[PDB]
């Protein structure tokens, strides 16, 4: 299936991004996007962001570039259970709330308490503080 | 020491603050302080950084291995 409301609401959102109109997406217009929302993002994660969408190399992002990004879906589902698994100490496939929230909130991307709250309220099975992160992983997938 | 660390935890907060997103009332729109009302024109455009980022970290996390 390939969506046609959709793809009015991605054109709609290309345009927010391309304030030039000529059909294009570069490092520039897409930080003055983050920065109007508070972010100060370096070019290269500007650059970093662009070469994950930029599909043919020319260094800019047009309009199919964009429809190809959004259209993705998520096997990538075996990456993210990697990506718990350095964090499952037991290999018991369960990762503590004590310890989700803490590699959470101060690694990477640093996550809200109530951002990792709602993880924790996702996937606890049993309300004892064990999180279960292949739920996780299956929630977002 | 293990360069994993950082990108596995950046792959998940970026995937599922991609997730997140999907649900207008998730705590996760909390972040953006330096706004005073989130307009539903913030919302396509916080959609769209939002799956970039993952992109991102996506390929990074694959990078370290
Ligand atoms: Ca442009
Ligand atoms: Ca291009």
């Amino acid at each position: 299936q390939l969506t046609e409301e959709q793809i009015a609401e991605f054109k709609e959102a290309f345009s927010l991004f391309d304030k030039d109109g000529d059909g294009t997406i570069t490092t520039k217009e897409l930080g003055t996007v983050m920065r109007s929302l508070g972010q100060n993002p370096t070019e290269a994660e500007l650059q970093d962001m662009i070469n994950e969408v930029d599909a043919d190399g020319n260094g800019t992002i047009d309009f199919p570039e964009f429809l190809t990004m959004m259209a993705r879906k998520m096997d990538s589902e075996e990456e993210i259970r990697e990506a718990f698994r350095v964090f499952d100490k037991d290999g018991n496939g369960y990762i503590s709330a004590a310890e989700l929230r803490h590699v959470m909130t101060n690694l990477g991307e640093k996550l809200t308490d109530e951002e990792v709250d709602e993880m924790i309220r996702e996937a606890d099975i049993d309300g004892d503080g064990q999180v279960n992160y292949e739920e996780l992983v299956q929630m977002m997938t | 020491f293990n360069r994993q660390i950082p990108a596995a935890a950046s792959l998940i907060q970026t995937a599922w603050r991609c997730y997140a997103a999907e649900n207008p009332d998730s705590s996760t729109w909390k972040i953006y302080i330096r706004i005073s009302q989130l307009r539903e024109h913030h919302r396509a455009t916080i959609k769209v950084i939002r799956r970039m980022q993952y992109f991102v970290a996506k390929k990074k996390f694959q990078q370290a291995r």
